[PDB]
């Protein structure tokens, strides 16, 4: 969902 | 919000992020020549456009113009959409080497929820001001009023100062250029897509001037920065 | 193509699927009561068209059309739409609950590209003649090996439907379609549509008993009634 | 998961 939070 | 943990004279003084003219003046202080043709201008306030007045995006990219030509600034301009910032991630004064990683922590820290609806402000347009009722088609929610959009959306603009609340003519938010090519390049491919077409759904029912609640049922006005996103998605 | 591996007088012959008169004679047959009003006759050319001529789920329908009325009927042939084979599956003289189990191993047996192609034939029309190029838009890889993987997807299982002429054209049917439906991957279904739209507006930027036209491919909008309802269905 | 079993 969120690539590893960016 | 850390303010509301104190009981005290809270004084704030909160920095903007950088004036189109401002920047002009911190170019020319960096050693910047200065634009002569239209389309010269055009590419250096496409730039101050792009990264929406942000001191250290800003200097990553001046660090980052090596021979110093506006050619090569409007490369870095191409650069910048279709590689994120990435394009222009460099060793600058600032510890981070792209703004994206400063992001990064303040999308960690934020409400499950609330990280949610940021995940899906990718599918908008970006610079532009749209109302309550047309983001309430994007974001989640766990009725007939969807001011909860709102309650979120407030809580994005004051916690990294992601989002933009603007009281009148009407009710509504806006994600600026910089803000957006983050998550651009760093949502899950998958959201994005959905979000365009979770939106054509809503999308039918029955310049410095906002969307009439008499055109809204065609966001095509803004169909450039979607094909970007339908491009986007397919590669 | 089995029979490619004799060499020998082999004679062939297809079982092809129950015409629309006949369809009539098999629900005669058991005692199902024929149409009066024109939304019945048309009631019952849903259920003909939707069962894209086959026997055992037409057996499935009528062994689960409980009070036999028209009324009933129709009642199942909206629950095929929005639940696919498996809202008509029944004990049946078939081994199979529902067809769709059956052509699952149709669809196993495949070479693993040809299970692509097939995977994607989901966001087509059904009940639509459409070009070799049409189809190039969504399938895997001149682009005429297109042809040639939809040629062995209806050779293995008659899963499409060839049509030499007027134009080199193939198509899909509609029980081969609701299998696919609840059975391709819910995004894929999507991700169709869109490369779809996408290579569409691509022939965008190069400038009835009637196949459709090259001046006119730049709009599947044609279809947009279905189109938007697949769409409702992958995106939700 | 690109179709069921498959």
């Amino acid at each position: 969902m969120f690539n590893f939070m960016g | 919000e850390i303010s509301n943990a104190a009981s005290q004279t809270c004084e704030f003084i909160e920095v903007t992020s950088l004036e189109i003219d401002e920047c002009y003046d911190f170019l020319e202080a960096y050693g910047m020549p200065m634009p002569v043709g239209e389309k010269e201008e055009d590419v250096l306030n496409k730039t101050i456009e792009l990264s929406s007045g942000n001191p250290a995006t800003l200097m990553m990219f001046f660090k980052s113009c090596e021979p110093k030509t506006f050619e090569k600034m409007a490369q870095l301009n191409n650069k910048l959409e279709s590689r994120g910032l990435v394009g222009v991630e460099c060793i600058t004064p600032y510890s981070y080497k792209s703004l994206a990683m400063a992001l990064q922590r303040c999308v960690e820290v934020l409400s499950d929820e609330d990280r949610s609806a940021l995940a899906f402000a990718v599918v908008m347009p970006p610079g532009v001001d749209i109302p309550v009722k047309l983001w309430s088609c994007v974001i989640p929610v766990d009725e007939q009023l969807d001011d909860e959009v709102a309650d979120r959306l407030k809580r994005l603009s004051k916690r990294g100062a992601l989002l933009s609340g603007k009281r009148m003519p009407v009710l509504t938010f806006k994600i600026d250029h910089i803000i957006h090519m983050f998550l651009k390049h760093v949502v899950d491919a998958q959201t994005i897509a959905n979000g365009i077409s979770i939106l054509e759904q809503r999308l039918l029912e029955i310049e410095t001037v906002i969307r009439p609640e008499d055109f809204p049922k065609f966001m095509q006005l803004h169909q450039k920065f979607y094909d970007s996103l339908k491009n986007f998605a397919c590669c | 193509e089995i029979s490619n591996a004799a060499s020998q007088t082999c004679e062939f012959i297809e079982v092809t699927s129950l015409e629309i008169d006949e369809c009539y004679d098999f629900l005669e047959a058991y005692g199902m009561p024929m149409p009066v009003g024109e939304k019945e006759e048309d009631v019952l050319n849903k259920t003909i068209e939707l069962s894209s001529g086959n026997p055992a789920t037409l057996m499935m329908f009528f062994k689960s059309c409980e009070p036999k009325t028209f009324e009933k009927m129709a009642q199942l042939n909206n629950k095929l739409e929005s639940r696919g084979l498996v809202g008509v599956e029944c004990i049946t003289p078939y081994s199979y609950k529902s067809l769709a189990m059956a052509l699952q191993r149709c669809v196993e047996v495949l070479s693993d590209e040809d299970r692509s192609a097939l995977a994607f034939a989901v966001v087509m029309p059904p009940g639509v003649d459409i070009p070799v190029k049409l189809w190039s838009c969504v399938i895997p890889v001149l682009d005429d090996e297109v042809a040639d993987r939809l040629k062995r997807l209806s050779k293995r299982g008659a899963l499409l439907s060839g049509k030499r002429m007027p134009v080199l054209t193939f198509k899909i049917d509609h029980i081969i379609h609701m299998f696919l439906k609840h059975v391709v991957d819910a995004q894929t279904i999507a991700n169709g549509i869109s490369i779809l739209e996408q290579r569409l507006l691509e022939i965008g930027n190069n400038n009835e008993t009637v196949i459709r036209p090259e001046d006119f491919p730049k709009f599947m909008q044609l279809h947009q009634k279905f189109y938007d309802s697949l769409k409702n269905f992958a995106c939700c």
